[PDB]
């Protein structure tokens, strides 16, 4: 069974029941039950979100490279306005998460369509929908399952490297792997920065402070840079 | 029975023999506990080889670059070609990723003897490891661990402490007289009563600190002497 | 320690928390209200 | 057996390890009553919590003011967040003291009668406020990630870290107040003019530590 220390004691409450379980906790925050429970839908949930914002921020990217993903938020102008595209986006992504919770807390209980009566999700786990959500599913489950799990994982840290990289050198993905392919031993996070007990040098915050949005002064401050090597 | 470390001294009840190079030596009773014995066995192979290599290297670079100091070759601007003026950040990266890696799969193996054995990406290429801080196979190609392993591993111990002393003694040395080992024998030579530890002693060649390339680096000599 | 709070709990050291207590308070109303004289 | 504080001497009866951090440390003799040990704890876990906060607070402010981030000392930081935003100082106190007198005196007489905030007398409450131990409330609310309700082992060796890094940052916290008090500038500040030169600036050539120096 592949563990992430190869010759290590995995947890006890770490059977290897769950998908992507590599016996990984060493502070124990699963070792209870309804935790372990929370915490593995709080792991899916994350894992597609980040990996839907990895796609997406590499498809905007390669679309369109003039516009800086940290600044999509600010130089897209739609018909719709800001405070309505809040309220549309505030509706709906309550709903299904109110939808989800519930299923969280008592599954088995919203899988019926509130609107028509004759569709209703079968029986599943939590976490996996199915049904209408998974309308074909070329191969084995179990497989698959491990497949997402490890992708969601990759891409949460690909999305943290995003931020981080787009904070550092103000450039996107793309342009920051270019950036370091070009000079790669002058580009990595040791060749910008070091730290010794007589002097700390840190990399400057590209991100601007403030950000005129509609003359509101939004604040955009780069995350922890007092605490950046 | 073998011969300790000094005559009429009796050694430890935990020292009987077993590890190469035992002389009954332990006047701090470090090795009392077996689990902390085996570590500080692993840390004296450990140091015994890396020492080993700081000499071999020190003695080489002098013999082959005699205009190159080896306590300042650690600065960029004394790197050879085409590694002159590079950047250290990619260095240090480089090294520690391999380093980290290398240190963490020997570490895996003293925490579970014989877990770490095979290749993680080609299934089958094993060492044979049978004691711990000897895994061989691939790191004993010339196939020289198919005889007495027990002498060959005293001479190996050593070897090693002997080198343990001797880079030290290049260390001070080079604090003391700003000079190689080779160039400091030379000197020696040249006057034994003008140029010993009785006057090169007391002064410290080593600076307060060096600017490497954008940030500075504080140095010190391991006694207060004179700057 | 019990008993030393026993020992605390003797009429002399009794007495002489109280009234340290109660000069105390009398001395900082008068620091704070100099000179009161009338209501 | 197990180690103590002053190697040699025998624990005192009323210190028999059950207890987190548990080193004999009792040479007045302060924790010998069974009802004051309990207080004594629960004061101690409360201690060694604010003074955890406080020390990972001023060392994070430091760490900003060192760096060109804006940010203020310290000693200085109540006077400028009154100052900067248009906060009124009693107003502040009022709330404070409003809040902490609420969870406090919960947390009071939960001391008193173990047990009695789970009878659901605030918002229906029950299972939330039932207190695992004396000075370990655990609960969903106190204790979000169930981190005291599995793996007891693991929960041991928790307390005694929780219990010895509480003790150390009392420490240094002690240590801020006397560095403020003698130097005049902030930690961090102490620490770099401490690393610069090492031999000759510290307590001993600071002027005020030793008088006689
Ligand atoms: C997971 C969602 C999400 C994330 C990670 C970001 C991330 C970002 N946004 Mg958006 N945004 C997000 C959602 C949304 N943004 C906007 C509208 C904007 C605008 C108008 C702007 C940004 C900006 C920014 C950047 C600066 C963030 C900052 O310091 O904010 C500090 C403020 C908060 C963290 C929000 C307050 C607290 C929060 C919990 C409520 C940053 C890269 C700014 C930018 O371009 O900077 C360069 C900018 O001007 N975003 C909308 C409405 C359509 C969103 C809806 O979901
Ligand atoms: C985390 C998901 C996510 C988020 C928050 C964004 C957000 C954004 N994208 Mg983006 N995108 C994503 C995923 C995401 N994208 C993915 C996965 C892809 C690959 C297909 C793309 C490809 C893409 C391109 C090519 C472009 C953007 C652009 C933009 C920006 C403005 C466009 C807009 O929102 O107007 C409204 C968008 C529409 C009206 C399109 C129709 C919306 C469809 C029909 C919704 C589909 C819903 C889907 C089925 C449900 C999946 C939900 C899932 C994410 C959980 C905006 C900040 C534009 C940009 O760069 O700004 C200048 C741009 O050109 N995106
Ligand atoms: C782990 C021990 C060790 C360490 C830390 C070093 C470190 C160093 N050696 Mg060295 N060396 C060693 C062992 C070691 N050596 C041994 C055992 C030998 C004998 C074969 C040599 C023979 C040797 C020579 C002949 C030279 C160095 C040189 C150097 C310096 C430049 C690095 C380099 O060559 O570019 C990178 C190396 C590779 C990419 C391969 C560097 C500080 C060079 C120097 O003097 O610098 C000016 C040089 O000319 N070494
Ligand atoms: C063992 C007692 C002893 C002690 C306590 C000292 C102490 C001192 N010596 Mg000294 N020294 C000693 C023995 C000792 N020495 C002997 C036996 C010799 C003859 C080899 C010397 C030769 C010597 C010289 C040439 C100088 C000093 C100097 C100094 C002073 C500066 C510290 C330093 O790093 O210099 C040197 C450190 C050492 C010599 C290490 C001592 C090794 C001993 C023998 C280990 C036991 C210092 C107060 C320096 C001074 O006078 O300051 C201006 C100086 O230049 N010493
Ligand atoms: C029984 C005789 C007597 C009486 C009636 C008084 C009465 C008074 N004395 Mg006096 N005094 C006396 C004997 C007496 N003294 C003696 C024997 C001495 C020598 C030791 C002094 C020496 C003395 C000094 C030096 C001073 C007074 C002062 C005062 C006035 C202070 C009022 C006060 O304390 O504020 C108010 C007290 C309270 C509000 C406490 C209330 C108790 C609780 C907290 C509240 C409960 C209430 C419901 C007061 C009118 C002071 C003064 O200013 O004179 C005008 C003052 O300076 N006295
Ligand atoms: C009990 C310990 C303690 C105390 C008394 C303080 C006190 C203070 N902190 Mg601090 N802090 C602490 C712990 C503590 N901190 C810890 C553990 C950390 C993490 C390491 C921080 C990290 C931190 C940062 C980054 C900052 C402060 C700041 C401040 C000052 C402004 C008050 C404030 O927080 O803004 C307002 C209070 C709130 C926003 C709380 C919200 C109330 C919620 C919404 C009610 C529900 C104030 C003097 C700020 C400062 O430096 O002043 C300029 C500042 O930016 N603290
Ligand atoms: C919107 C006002 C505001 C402003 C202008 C700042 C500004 C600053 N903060 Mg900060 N912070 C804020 C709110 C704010 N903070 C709040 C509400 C919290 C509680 C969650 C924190 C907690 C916090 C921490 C723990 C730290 C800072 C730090 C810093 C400094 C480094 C840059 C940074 O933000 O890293 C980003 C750090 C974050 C936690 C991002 C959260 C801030 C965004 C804007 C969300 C706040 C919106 C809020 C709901 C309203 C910087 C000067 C760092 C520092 O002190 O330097 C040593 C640091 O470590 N802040
Ligand atoms: C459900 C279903 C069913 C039906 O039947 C069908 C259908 C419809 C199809 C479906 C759907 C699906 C989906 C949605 C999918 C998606 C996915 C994804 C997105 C993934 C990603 C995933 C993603 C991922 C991993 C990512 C990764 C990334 C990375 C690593 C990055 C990296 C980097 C960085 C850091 C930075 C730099 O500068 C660059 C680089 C170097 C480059
Ligand atoms: C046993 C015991 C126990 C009992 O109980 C008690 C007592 C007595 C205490 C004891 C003893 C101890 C001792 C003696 C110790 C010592 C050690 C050592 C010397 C080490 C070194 C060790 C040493 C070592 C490792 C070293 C190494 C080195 C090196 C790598 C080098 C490198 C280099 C080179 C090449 C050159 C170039 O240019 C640079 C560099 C980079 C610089
Ligand atoms: C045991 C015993 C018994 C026997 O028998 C005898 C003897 C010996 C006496 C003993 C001992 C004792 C001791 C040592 C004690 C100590 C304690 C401490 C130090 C505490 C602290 C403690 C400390 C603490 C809490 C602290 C805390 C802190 C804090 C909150 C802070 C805050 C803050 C901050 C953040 C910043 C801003 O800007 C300001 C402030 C606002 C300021
Ligand atoms: C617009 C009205 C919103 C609500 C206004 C404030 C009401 C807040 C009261 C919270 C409920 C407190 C009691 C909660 C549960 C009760 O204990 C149950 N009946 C159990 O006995
Ligand atoms: C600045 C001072 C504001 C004072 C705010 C007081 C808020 C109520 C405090 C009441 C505490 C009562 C504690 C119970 C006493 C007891 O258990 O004997």
């Amino acid at each position: 069974r592949p563990l992430w220390l190869p010759g290590s004691t995995p947890p006890a409450h770490l059977k290897g029941d769950l998908p992507g379980d590599f016996g990984f906790d060493p502070l124990g925050l699963g070792a209870n039950a309804e935790s372990l429970k929370w915490f593995k839908e709080s792991e899916l949930v994350h894992s597609r979100w980040a990996m839907a914002a990895v796609a997406g921020i590499l498809v905007q990217e390669i679309v369109r490279p003039d516009v800086f993903w940290y600044n999509a938020g600010k130089e897209v102008e739609s018909p719709l306005g800001p405070l309505g595209l809040l309220a549309v986006e505030f509706f709906l992504m309550h709903w299904v998460e109110v939808r989800r919770w519930q299923d969280l807390r008592k599954p088995g209980s919203v899988d019926q369509d509130p609107i028509f009566s004759q569709y209703k999700l079968p029986p599943h786990e939590v976490g996996y929908p199915g049904g209408v959500f998974a309308p074909f599913i070329p191969g084995d489950l179990a497989e698959l399952k491990v497949k997402e799990i490890k992708n969601g994982r990759l891409a949460m840290l690909a999305f943290v490297g995003f931020v981080m990289a787009a904070q550092v050198t103000g450039k996107g993905p793309i342009a920051a792997l270019q950036e370091h392919l070009a000079d790669p031993w002058g580009t990595t996070i040791f060749s910008k920065a070091a730290v010794v007990p007589g002097q700390a040098v840190a990399p400057p915050c590209k991100i601007p402070a403030s950000v005129s949005y509609k003359g509101i002064e939004i604040p955009t401050p780069c995350f922890l840079q007092g605490l950046w090597p | 029975d073998r011969k300790l470390w000094a005559p009429g001294v009796v050694a430890p009840e935990y020292l009987k023999g077993d590890l190469a190079g035992d002389y009954g030596w332990d006047p701090l009773g470090l090795g009392a506990d077996p689990t902390a014995l085996k570590w500080y066995r692993q840390s004296e192979l450990q140091h015994a080889r890396w020492a080993m290599l700081g000499v071999a290297g020190v003695l080489v670079q002098e013999i082959v670059k005699p205009d190159v100091y080896f306590y300042e070759a650690g600065l960029p601007q004394n790197l050879p070609e085409p590694f002159t003026n590079i950047n250290m950040g990619g260095l240090l990266a480089w090294e520690f990723i391999l380093m980290h890696w290398v240190e963490v799969r020997r570490w895996q193996d003293y925490k579970n003897f014989g877990s770490v054995n095979e290749d993680p990406i080609f299934k089958g290429n094993k060492v044979p490891n049978p004691e711990m801080g000897y895994p061989g196979g691939i790191f004993d190609p010339f196939g020289f661990s198919k005889g007495n392993l027990k002498e060959l591993q005293t001479k190996e111990i050593k070897n090693g402490r002997l080198a343990m002393i001797a880079y030290m003694a290049f260390i001070l040395q080079a604090q003391a007289t700003g000079k190689g080992p080779l160039a400091a024998l030379s000197a020696h030579l040249s006057n034994p009563f003008g140029n010993n530890i009785l006057k090169n002693i007391g002064t410290c060649t080593v600076p307060h600190s060096v600017d490497v390339q954008g940030l500075t680096i504080p140095l010190t000599c391991l006694w207060p002497g004179s700057q | 320690m019990k008993d030393f709070t026993t020992y605390l709990s003797t009429a002399p050291v009794i007495a002489t928390i109280w009234f340290t207590f109660t000069a105390g308070l009398l001395i900082e109303i008068n620091r704070y209200f100099p000179d009161p004289l009338v209501f | 057996v197990r180690p103590v504080w002053f190697p040699g001497n025998p624990p005192p009866a009323h210190l028999d390890g059950s207890l987190a951090g548990d080193y004999g440390f009792d040479p007045l003799f302060l924790g010998q009553e069974p009802q004051t040990l309990k207080w004594y704890v629960q004061a101690e876990l409360v201690h060694g919590r604010f003074a955890m906060l406080g020390a990972a607070g001023i060392i994070l402010t430091s760490i900003g003011a060192k760096v060109g981030l804006g940010f203020p000392e310290w000693y200085d930081a109540g006077k400028v967040v009154v100052e900067k935003n248009n906060i009124d100082f009693p107003t502040l106190m009022v709330i404070q003291f409003y809040l902490m007198g609420w969870a406090e005196t919960k947390r009071w007489y939960d001391f008193k009668n173990p047990g009695s905030q789970a009878d659901g007398s605030f918002l229906g409450f029950t299972e939330e406020f039932k207190g695992l131990e004396n000075g370990y409330p655990g609960g969903r609310f106190f204790d979000p990630m169930g981190l005291s309700r599995g793996d007891a082992a693991k929960y041991q060796e928790y307390k005694q870290k929780e219990v010895k890094n509480g003790r150390l940052a009392m420490i240094a916290c002690l240590g801020f107040a006397a560095q403020y008090a003698a130097t005049g500038k902030g930690p961090l500040d102490n620490l770099a003019d401490h690393l610069a030169d090492p031999n000759h600036v510290n307590f001993a050539t600071n002027g005020v530590s030793i008088p006689i120096a």
